[PDB]
């Protein structure tokens, strides 16, 4: 029994901490309405999505992301309080973030005991898929860029260690043409527009088929490919055949 | 995916055994499988597969000419006809789908297995 007024909201049978449906609110002493954002009470930090319900998380405030805590989770902290959080990662669901000497969570590019991670600047959430960042193509997991041949909008890019080609930044997707790629103990054939191919394709010869999910090649014995069985020779092959 | 081996047991040297691999969903259809045996202390090898329509198949050497691995998709079931059984063929029968399709021969490669069934082939 609570209502919305021109995107404000007030509840009816009020100010303070209000406990509604299971849900906490706190409805400013002064004009009655219902906290959303970041909100300071008490000297204490807490953080209320657009409709009012206080959060646990990671969430923005003027002194940048700070982490709002389960009870006693830090000194006798109070459940949803901004807690001191210093030095080390914090796990949250599947989510990663790097909270620094000030207990603010990183964002955008870091380097923590000599490795370099990615959090995104708008929710300092370790950085997962494919991203353009300053015009250069990086497939993150964890936070980590990845190396290795990765799908994206444009199809399988090459996401090459550093200095592979012309100083390319680790993981940064590199131009790489008409050439096979040997990599992970894995073989890759990339076209012209440094794309890795996939499907049935005869090179110099030999015929091969590139897992479409992968752009591997089937290498290294029996594949059934279109409802039949062909073998794969060590170098991605096809031998002569069908079983 | 759910598979049940049944049709296994006892047999003298020199008999027969078909045993079945049923599963419940029609989704079977779409894959390779394959029969593996695991005898007693050993590790899980191949012994046939056949691909998700029936028209393909590969065997292991040592039971090319005597086992026949065939399916009915229309019964989402796959067969091993057993014929001239010798005592090294004794294990536990398992039939298994690979989702992924590569490398048939490989148990690791295999990510729905069934309970298995025993085979124990006697002498004279």
């Amino acid at each position: 029994g609570m209502r919305t007024i021109d995107g404000k909201k007030y509840y009816f049978n009020a100010t303070g901490w209000q406990t509604i449906d299971g849900k906490k609110y706190y409805f400013n002493t002064n004009t009655s309405i219902a906290s959303t954002g970041y909100t300071i009470i008490n000297d204490k930090h807490f953080y209320f999505n657009t409709d009012g319900i206080m959060q646990i998380g990671v969430f923005k405030g003027p002194d940048g992301f700070e982490y709002f805590a389960p009870a006693n989770t830090d000194a006798n902290n109070i459940e949803g309080q901004a807690i001191r959080y210093q030095n080390r990662f914090l796990y949250l669901h599947d989510n990663i973030y790097y909270f620094g000497n000030n207990s603010k969570a990183a964002t955008g590019w870091v380097t923590i005991d000599g490795r370099r991670y990615y959090f995104e600047p708008n929710t300092a959430i370790g950085a997962n898929g494919y991203k353009i960042i300053d015009n250069k193509n990086f497939y993150f997991r964890n936070g980590l860029p990845q190396i290795g041949v990765f799908k994206g909008p444009n199809g399988f890019e090459y996401f090459a260690p550093a200095n592979t080609d012309a100083n390319n930044i680790d993981g940064q997707a590199i131009r790489y043409q008409n050439r096979f790629l040997h990599l992970l103990g894995n073989i890759y054939y990339f076209g012209n527009n440094s794309k890795a191919v996939t499907g049935w394709q005869t090179i110099n010869g030999n015929m091969y088929y590139f897992m479409p999910d992968t752009a591997m090649a089937a290498a290294g014995g029996l594949f059934e490919i279109d409802g039949v069985i062909y073998f794969f020779g060590v170098d991605g092959v096809k031998a002569p055949g069908i079983y | 995916v759910k598979l049940e081996e049944s049709g296994g047991g006892l047999v003298q040297a020199g008999g027969s055994l078909r045993l079945s691999c049923a599963a419940s969903e029609r989704t079977f259809s779409r894959y390779p499988v394959a029969w593996f045996r695991q005898a007693p202390g050993a590790e899980r090898e191949f012994v046939a597969v056949i691909s998700s329509t029936g028209t393909s198949t590969y065997y292991a050497d040592s039971v090319k000419g005597r086992f026949t691995i065939s399916r009915d998709n229309a019964k989402v079931t796959v067969y091993l006809q057993m014929n001239n059984l010798k005592r090294e063929d004794t294990a536990v029968y398992f039939c298994a789908v690979n989702s992924q399709r590569t490398r048939l021969q490989d148990p690791n490669e295999y990510d729905y297995w069934g309970q298995g069934t025993q085979v124990t082939v006697s002498s004279h």
